[PDB]
């Protein structure tokens, strides 16, 4: 539970960071953003769930 | 202080407040690198 | 050939840093008040 | 009539005034009228006034002992602080002038009138055709009155804390300033001295260069000035031998080829400067003030090795306590 | 607009200056570093270590009153152990 | 000839003009400038005025400083190799050599500036107003540095090179000379004050007077670097000055004349009066004032109340900004006000 | 302890995401 | 064009430059001096 | 697609003027900086906070925000949970996130104009309808918002009320003063001392009460000006453009501004002094209070007690005849406390009640905001310029009035600047004076 929390928390931080130097040069580089632009959602999809992952698994460990 | 469980992220919060900043400064990066157009 | 925006960039936090270690050394060098 | 009211517009607006009585101008002519009749009189003839609210009057009129450098308009009561004081507010104009309501009168219908001045810079110059921005250079100047005669006596509880309108009386306030504030050890005044010395220098350079820069069109004995007619075509320097000059002096990319970029700088940096010292006497008006170096530097022992910034404080304690001799009745200076 | 010097520009740019200057600069600042961290500036310029103002019971100041004979003075203030 | 050749070389248009004068500014000018920065970081006053006064003892920017020689040394120049310092170097750092260095050094690099301003000028042949101009500043670093303290006991009392150690000069002269009731003081800041006004008012003047010379808003490009019309409605200019301040210039020639002395004849008058507290002869008070404030007790202007706060200035800083005196004034003698 | 180690990142961070477009040559 | 390196422009460079770096790196060395 | 040949480098965001969505992308990722901001500031605060400790010596200025709506505090401004502060903080954080998603996207990716993408969003400056709409949104948005507040106090917890009868404690407002004669009576009252205009609001029914009147009065002007267009006057008098009608909102905040900055300076109501410092009137006062209350303790007669100019060392009057606390104090004897009301007469400072009913809390609030005055330095060293290093503390009433004055004045400048520009721009000469046509050539001479 709690490294499991640790776990999502600490992902969530490393996929914030990837994600937020991402979306960037992803509508930066029109190189694409047809083939990111399933990666992009991929990673907004999953940010949302794990931040409600954190959110209800907060009132387990604190 | 921050809660029991997120202690691990003290650090962390130390510097989120500077970051804003960080943004009007960037702006600068980006223009310079565009050579100022 | 090094791109300038970067020369300048890079000095430039390059300066923030040690500026900002006087900064801090004013609440623990001699410079303090402790 | 084209009709009256639509004439008397024409004729306010109207760019042929030889003075523009502008639409601003209709609030400030008469505020600046009474601000400045009412001080005349009372710098000349004004009895004693109770300025700390102690029951001490200071005398600052030419007529009762003062001379034009020490003579001033003593700041309403301190028994009165923010409270609005109108002649209409006292019982007489005896009561009114021992409590420094002319001090109100003045400051509040100047201030008023002096905004205006700013409105009238602005709509001048819209009659005229030209851009705005010499107004928001006046912002400056007035922003510091404004500073000076208001803001601090708002943050600082009472208008009898407000620069009193004097030459000695002036001094005063700058000297009290400082023991309070410390203010040459803040940002914001040295700031504002930059601007004001580097302005004096600017202002010397360009003068200087340009002025040494002219084409000769005047005999040897002929006023040097006579070489230029009012309503001139081309330029009457060379702004090309002055570049010249300037960037031998120090280095070419540090001198200002473009009259355009020379001229902004010009307006720029005092306008700039005197910015943050008014916004450093409305930010120390709320006691944020200087930076404390005090018993800084210390010693392997504990023992307090003085800087010049404690030097500095002991000049600041002389003016402490020994300003407003018999106001105080309390330890800590509050107020 | 010119003169025989190359083009700072172009100088900041060169592989070769940063290839030099990576060198030198740091080079520079280490050893100033420890100029100070080596306590040998206090003695190129005779300023007081923290623990050298006053001598462990003394509060007063070593203070040179005259001129000639000043040197001489100076050196007997760092006698008391100050 | 080699001279000519030693000319030619010289007066050789570089990056950085050299010329004859930088045999003089160059040399000292670096000295000054290193002397400083050397002593703000390196050397301390505690020899001097019992203050630490360099980085490497804990003073920051505001604080640092290459303070005075001692009152002991006077007038003396205190050469590395005097009587003082005796050649060695430490000694004079502690003895406050660096002060008549940077004071020495920097003066001459003051001569050797307007000099090649001189030179400079006359090679590109334009007139030499920006030499008169810079008479001024010398004025001011020669009065205030040099004459002053020649006038008093020593160096000690001249300005101390630091940003806090020149504030207390500004003070100390309040507290003793009574400086800013100067009539020279005041005529100064009237011209400094003014300076500064001229400047930020023809500035403004001119970017909201400018002619469109280009289709851009950012009408800096809009410039021709080669003269020709006025960039700027001169006549526009007039007129609204004319109608609202009542007083408008129209003849730039005459305006920029004005403009270099307003502020140099400013700073003429504040030497003199300067000059002047050098023997002390100041303008410290009004003699019909003090008189009748002698007689009659209930008399109060806002300068008497001024030099109230001279007294207490005086009495409370003497002590630690005089050592030499080994002042020692008792609390009962300390002047103060009820409660403070 | 030495938290500076965030800083550091988050701070090339933003000099990066232009780099890469610097690279990737495109719409700045 | 064919630009020379050792110039009169460097020297002074230098004279400023080198300094400066010993001295950013002396104050550096200092804000860890304690008592 | 923008470059040079719009506007200069330094004056670029003005090149956005004429492309909607782009000017969209920054408006949605500038108010993410601001979510990021409080957010992640208020973790910062938190991150430090101590429990056991004023708020106001900690450099909070956040959690003293919610502590008055009624969060995390409780009798006298304790700290029980400080869960709400953690929460307030990490939600807006998140936000931040979203809105700086919205920002790049429609500055970098979206559409560059909305116009064409939509014709409901897409929007014409001098467009009097769409603007005056688009406001109408707003400003229903923002009057929502204000009933936001009278729910929480009325419904969800309450506020902070200092007042509190039993002693300062959060407090649940049912009966918010609705009687416009009231709330509106403040907006005619004088801004000078005494009657204090705004500012003198004093107790939380007005504050919920005034809320409700500005949730009704703005939303109803938000439908009013979606179902209009400006009238005549309205038309002949305002400029409409985009640089305009930025003025108009430039010159509307620097005014609230100042309001601010003398709010958080003098109000004691909506800015609890147990959370931020004590006034600083209210610490002069309290200089007073603690003296009279010593000295009396000692034997003296604080009513009879005459000072060195024959005024009266503890007590004295105020010109319309209120006994008021003595020494320079007399400057604020427009103070009004929590602490200091009880011993208030109806006819002010009843000697009665300072003789013989001071309380023992009473006299260490009186001690506790006579050393904890707003003032300090730059440096943060608490006290007057001339004190030593050792307390480190400068007001959080100060820092928020010093910050706010200056934001609000440069804004005034900005307001100036912006509409100069705005109005040379319409009739169109902000580039320069017409080299050929130049007006001032064809009017007489005056000379
Ligand atoms: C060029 C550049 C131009 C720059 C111009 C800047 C102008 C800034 C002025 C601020 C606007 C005033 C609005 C305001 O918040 O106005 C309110 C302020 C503050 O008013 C205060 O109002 C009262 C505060 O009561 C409160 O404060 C406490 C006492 O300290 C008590 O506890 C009490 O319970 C509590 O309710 C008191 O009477 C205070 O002494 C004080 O007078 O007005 C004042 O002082 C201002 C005095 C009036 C002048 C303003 C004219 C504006 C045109
Ligand atoms: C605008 C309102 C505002 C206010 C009132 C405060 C107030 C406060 N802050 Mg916060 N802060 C803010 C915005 C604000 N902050 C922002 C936007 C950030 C993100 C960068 C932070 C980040 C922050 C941090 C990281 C910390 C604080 C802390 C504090 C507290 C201590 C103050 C201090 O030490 O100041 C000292 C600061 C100064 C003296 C800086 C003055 C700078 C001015 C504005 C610059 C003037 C220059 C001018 C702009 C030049 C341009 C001219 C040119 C164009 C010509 C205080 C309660 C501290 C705390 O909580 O500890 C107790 C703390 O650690 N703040
Ligand atoms: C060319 C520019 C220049 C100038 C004008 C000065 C000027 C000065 N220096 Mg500086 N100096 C310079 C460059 C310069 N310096 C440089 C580049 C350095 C770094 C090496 C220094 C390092 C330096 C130090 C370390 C010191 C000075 C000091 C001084 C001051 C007094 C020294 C003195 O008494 O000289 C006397 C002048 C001469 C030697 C000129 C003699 C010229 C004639 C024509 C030659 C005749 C010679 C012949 C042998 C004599 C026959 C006579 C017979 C009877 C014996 C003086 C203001 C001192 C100071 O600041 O004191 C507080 C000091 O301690 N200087
Ligand atoms: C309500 C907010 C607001 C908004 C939306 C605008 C919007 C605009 N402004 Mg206005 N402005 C405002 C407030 C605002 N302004 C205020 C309050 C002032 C008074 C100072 C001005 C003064 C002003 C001027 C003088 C000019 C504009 C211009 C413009 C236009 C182009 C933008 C630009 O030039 O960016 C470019 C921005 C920059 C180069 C950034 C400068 C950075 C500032 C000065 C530093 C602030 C210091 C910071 C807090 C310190 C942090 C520390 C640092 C080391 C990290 C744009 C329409 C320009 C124009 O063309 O007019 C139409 C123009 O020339 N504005
Ligand atoms: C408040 C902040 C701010 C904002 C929101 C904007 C916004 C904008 N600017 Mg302005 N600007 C600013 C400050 C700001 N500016 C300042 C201070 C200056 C003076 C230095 C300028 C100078 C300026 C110029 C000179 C120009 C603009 C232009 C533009 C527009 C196009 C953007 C662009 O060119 O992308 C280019 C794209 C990139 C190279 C990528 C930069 C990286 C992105 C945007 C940041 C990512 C942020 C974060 C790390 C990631 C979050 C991800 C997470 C949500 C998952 C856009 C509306 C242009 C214009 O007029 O529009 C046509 C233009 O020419 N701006
Ligand atoms: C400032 C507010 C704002 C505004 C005015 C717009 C406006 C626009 N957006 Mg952008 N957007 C924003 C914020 C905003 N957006 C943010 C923060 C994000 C990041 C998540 C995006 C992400 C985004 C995307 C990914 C796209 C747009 C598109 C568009 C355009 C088409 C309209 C549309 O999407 O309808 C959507 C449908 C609706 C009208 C329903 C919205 C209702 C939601 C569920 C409720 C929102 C509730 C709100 C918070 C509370 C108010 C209630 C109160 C009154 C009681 C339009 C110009 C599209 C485009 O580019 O096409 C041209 C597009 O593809 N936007
Ligand atoms: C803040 C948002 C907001 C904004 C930006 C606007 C903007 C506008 N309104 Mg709307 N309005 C709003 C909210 C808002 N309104 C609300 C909430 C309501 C409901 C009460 C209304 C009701 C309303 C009506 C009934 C009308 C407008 C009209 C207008 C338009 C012209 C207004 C004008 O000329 O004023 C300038 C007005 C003057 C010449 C008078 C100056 C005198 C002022 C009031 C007093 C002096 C001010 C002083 C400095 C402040 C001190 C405080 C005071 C209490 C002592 C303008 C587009 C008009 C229009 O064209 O309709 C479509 C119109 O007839 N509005
Ligand atoms: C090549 C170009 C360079 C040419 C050099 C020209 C000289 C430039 C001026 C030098 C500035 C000195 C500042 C310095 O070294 O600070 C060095 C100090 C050292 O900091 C100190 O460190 C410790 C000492 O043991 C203690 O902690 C002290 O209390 C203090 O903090 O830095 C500061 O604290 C101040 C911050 C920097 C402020 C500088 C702004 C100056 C603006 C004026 C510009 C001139 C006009
Ligand atoms: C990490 C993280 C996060 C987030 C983040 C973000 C959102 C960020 C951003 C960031 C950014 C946004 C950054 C930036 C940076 C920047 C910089 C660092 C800059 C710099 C600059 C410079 C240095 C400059 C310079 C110059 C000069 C001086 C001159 C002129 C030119 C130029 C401009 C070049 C979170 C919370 C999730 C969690 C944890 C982690
Ligand atoms: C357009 C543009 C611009 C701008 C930009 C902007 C304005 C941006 C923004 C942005 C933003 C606005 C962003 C945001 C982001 C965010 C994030 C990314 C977040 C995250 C978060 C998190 C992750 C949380 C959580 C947590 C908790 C709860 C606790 C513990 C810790 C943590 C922190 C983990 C510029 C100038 C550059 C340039 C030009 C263009
Ligand atoms: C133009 C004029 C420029 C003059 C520049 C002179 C600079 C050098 O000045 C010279 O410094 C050296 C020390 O380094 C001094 O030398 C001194 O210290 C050395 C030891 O270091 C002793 O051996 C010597 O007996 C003593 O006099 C000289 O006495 C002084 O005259
Ligand atoms: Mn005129 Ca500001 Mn020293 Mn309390 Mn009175
Ligand atoms: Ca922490
Ligand atoms: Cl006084
Ligand atoms: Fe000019």
């Amino acid at each position: 539970m709690t490294i499991l929390f640790q776990l999502a928390l600490a992902a969530l931080v490393i996929l914030s960071f990837v994600m937020v130097i991402g979306v960037p040069v992803a509508y930066a580089s029109p190189q694409d953003w047809d083939r990111s632009k399933q990666l992009i959602f991929l990673g907004s999809g999953l940010w949302i769930a794990l931040v409600l992952v954190v959110g209800v698994l907060n009132f387990f460990v604190v | 202080k921050l809660p029991e469980a997120y202690a691990i992220f003290d650090p962390l919060v130390d510097v989120l407040p500077v970051i804003p900043v960080l943004f009007l400064a960037l702006a600068f990066v980006w223009q310079a690198a565009v050579g100022f157009r | 050939r090094i791109p300038l925006w970067i020369v300048a960039t890079v000095a430039g936090m390059g300066v923030i840093v040690i500026v900002g270690l006087f900064f801090y050394g004013a609440y623990a060098g001699l410079g303090s008040s402790l | 009539s084209a009709n009256l009211w639509e004439r008397f517009c024409n004729w306010v607006t109207s760019t042929d005034n030889r003075l523009y009585v502008g639409w601003f101008g209709v609030i400030m002519i008469p505020t600046l009228l009474a601000a400045t009749i009412c001080f005349v009189i009372a710098f000349i003839a004004a009895p004693p006034v109770d300025i700390d609210g102690i029951r001490e009057p200071v005398s600052g009129s030419l007529l009762y002992g003062n001379n034009i450098i020490t003579g001033a308009v003593v700041p309403s009561s301190n028994a009165i602080g923010l409270h609005f004081y109108p002649i209409w507010e006292a019982a007489s104009l005896d009561e009114w002038l021992y409590n420094g309501g002319p001090y109100q009168l003045i400051i509040f219908h100047f201030l008023l009138g002096a905004s205006c001045y700013m409105g009238r810079q602005w709509e001048l110059s819209y009659r005229l055709g030209m851009r705005p921005w010499i107004c928001v250079a006046y912002s400056a100047p007035l922003a510091s009155a404004f500073a000076v005669f208001l803001i601090y006596p708002i943050g600082q509880g009472s208008f009898s804390d407000g620069m009193p309108l004097g030459i000695s009386g002036t001094f005063n306030f700058m000297i009290v300033f400082q023991a309070e504030h410390n203010i040459l050890m803040h940002p914001f005044h040295q700031l504002g001295v930059a601007g004001v010395f580097g302005g004096a220098l600017f202002c010397a350079m360009h003068g200087s260069l340009v002025t040494s820069s002219l084409i000769r069109e005047t005999t040897e004995t002929e006023s040097a000035n006579y070489g230029y007619k009012f309503g001139q075509e081309e330029e009457t320097y060379n702004i090309v031998a002055a570049h010249g000059y300037f960037g031998r002096l120090i280095f070419q990319y540090a001198s200002f080829n473009n009259s355009r970029s020379l001229h902004f700088f010009l307006a720029a940096w005092p306008v700039v400067g005197v910015w943050f010292t008014a916004l450093g006497i409305s930010t120390m008006a709320f006691n944020l003030n200087g930076f404390n170096f005090n018993h800084s530097v210390i010693d392997a022992k504990g023992n307090v090795i003085n800087t010049w910034a404690d030097i500095i404080n002991r000049a600041n304690l002389g003016m402490e306590v020994m300003h407003e001799r018999n106001a105080h009745n309390f330890p800590l200076d509050l107020a | 607009g010119t003169t025989g010097e190359r083009p700072f520009s172009d100088i900041i740019t060169s592989v070769r200056y940063w290839v030099i200057h990576s060198i030198t600069i740091p080079a520079l600042f280490i050893a100033g570093w420890l100029f100070v961290s080596t306590g040998l500036a206090y003695d190129v310029f005779g300023t007081p270590r923290p623990d050298s103002y006053y001598a462990q019971e003394q509060r007063s100041i070593p203070l040179v009153t005259d001129r000639f004979e000043a040197k001489q003075q100076v050196e007997t203030f760092l006698e008391q152990l100050k | 000839g080699w001279f000519d050749i030693l000319d030619d070389w010289l007066k050789r248009d570089r990056f950085v003009f050299v010329g004859w004068s930088g045999i003089l500014l160059f040399p000292c000018a670096y000295l000054a400038l290193g002397g400083w920065l050397t002593g703000t970081t390196f050397v301390t006053s505690w020899y001097t005025h019992g203050l630490a006064s360099s980085y490497l003892e804990g003073c920051n920017f505001l604080t640092v400083a290459v303070s005075t020689p001692a009152n002991s040394m006077g007038h003396s120049l205190l050469l590395l190799w005097g009587p003082e310092a005796q050649g060695d170097f430490t000694r004079w750092c502690q003895l406050g050599g660096l002060w008549t260095f940077i004071a020495l050094h920097g003066a001459f690099g003051l001569i050797g500036f307007m000099l090649r301003q001189f030179e400079i000028a006359r090679l590109v042949g334009v007139r030499p107003y920006n030499a008169i101009a810079f008479s001024a500043p010398i004025a001011v670093f020669v009065s205030v540095f040099l004459i002053y303290p020649l006038g008093q006991s020593s160096w000690f009392f001249a300005p101390s090179f630091g940003v806090a150690a020149i504030f207390r000069f500004l003070l100390f002269f309040q507290g003793f000379h009574n400086w800013t009731l100067n009539p020279f003081h005041m005529m100064g800041v009237a011209g400094v004050l003014g300076g500064a006004l001229l400047c930020a008012i023809h500035g403004a003047t001119v970017e909201n007077t400018l002619f469109q010379d280009g289709e851009g808003a950012s009408t800096f490009r809009a410039f021709n670097p080669t003269q020709a019309e006025e960039t700027y409605s001169m006549v526009t200019a007039n007129r609204f000055w004319s109608q609202i301040f009542g007083i408008a210039f129209s003849n730039k020639r005459w305006l920029h004349f004005f403009m270099l002395f307003v502020p140099v004849t400013g700073l003429w008058m504040s030497a003199i009066g300067v000059v002047g507290l050098a023997l002390n002869l100041r303008s410290y008070d009004f003699i019909s004032q003090e008189i009748r404030a002698a007689e009659d007790p209930e008399f109060e202007t806002f300068y008497t109340k001024n030099l109230l706060l001279n007294e207490g200035i005086r009495a409370w800083m003497a002590p630690q900004d005089q050592p030499h005196e080994n002042f020692v004034f008792p609390e009962e003698v300390l002047p103060r006000g009820n409660a403070l | 302890i030495a938290q500076l180690t965030m800083i550091a990142m988050i701070g090339i961070a933003g000099p990066m995401i232009i780099f890469l477009l610097a690279v990737r040559r495109g719409n700045l | 064009v064919s630009y020379p390196i050792f110039t009169v422009r460097w020297v002074a460079v230098h004279t400023l430059a080198v300094p400066t770096i010993f001295f950013l790196g002396a104050i550096a060395a200092m804000q860890f001096i304690q008592r | 697609d923008q470059e040079s040949s719009g506007f200069a480098w330094w004056a670029g965001n003005a090149r956005l003027i004429n492309l909607s969505g782009k000017l969209l992308g920054a408006h949605v990722a500038h108010a993410g900086l601001i979510v990021f901001w409080a957010g992640a500031m208020t973790l910062f605060e938190l991150a430090h906070f101590i429990p056991e400790k004023p708020m106001y010596e900690q450099g909070l200025i956040l959690i003293p925000h919610i502590a008055t709506l009624g969060w995390g505090v409780g009798p006298g401004g304790e700290v029980v949970d400080t869960f709400p502060f953690f929460v307030v903080g990490v939600v807006h954080l998140i936000s931040s996130a979203v809105l700086g998603f919205g920002g790049v996207y429609h500055a970098i990716r979206g559409p560059e104009t909305l116009e064409e993408y939509s014709s409901f969003f897409g929007y014409d400056w001098k467009d009097k309808n769409k603007m005056t709409t688009i406001l109408g949104f707003h400003l229903i948005v923002l009057g929502i918002g204000a009933l936001l507040l009278v729910a929480k106090a009325m419904f969800f917890g309450g506020l902070y009320d200092t007042w509190a009868p039993g002693g300062g404690d959060v407090r649940v407002i049912t009966n918010p003063t609705l009687d416009p004669r009231v709330i509106f009576g403040y907006l005619l009252k004088s801004p000078f001392g005494g009657e204090g205009w705004i500012v003198s609001v004093n107790n939380l029914e007005d504050v919920v009460g005034g809320h409700i009147w500005i949730g009704l009065i703005c939303i109803a002007g938000g439908i009013w000006h979606i179902l209009t267009t400006p009238f005549g006057w309205a038309r002949r008098a305002f400029i409409w453009s985009g640089e305009a009608y930025l003025s108009y909102s430039l010159g509307a905040l620097s005014m609230m501004g100042f309001i601010a900055t003398c709010f958080v300076w003098f109000n004691n109501t909506v800015y609890p002094s147990e959370f931020y410092g004590p006034t600083g009137p209210e610490a002069s006062q309290a200089q007073a209070m603690t003296f009279l209350i010593r000295d009396q303790k000692l034997g003296a007669n604080v009513g009879s007690a005459q000072g060195p100019t024959g005024l009266g060392k503890y007590l004295m009057r105020s010109p319309t005849g209120e006994i008021i606390f003595g020494g320079e104090t007399m400057r604020f004897w427009d103070f009004r406390g929590p602490w200091l009301e009880p011993l208030r007469g109806p006819n002010g400072l009843d000697l009665n009640k300072i003789k013989n009913d001071i309380q023992p809390w009473q006299e260490r609030r009186a001690a506790e905001y006579m050393t904890h005055a707003p003032l300090g330095s730059l440096n943060s060293v608490g006290g007057v310029a001339t004190e030593i290093n050792s307390v480190n503390f400068v007001s959080p009433r100060s820092w928020l009035a010093t910050s706010h004055f200056v934001l609000a004045f440069f804004f005034l400048v900005g307001h100036l600047w912006h509409a100069g520009r705005a109005r040379a721009a319409a009739a169109g000469f902000e580039k320069g004076i017409d080299r050929e046509s130049e007006p001032v050539l064809s009017m007489p001479s005056l000379d």
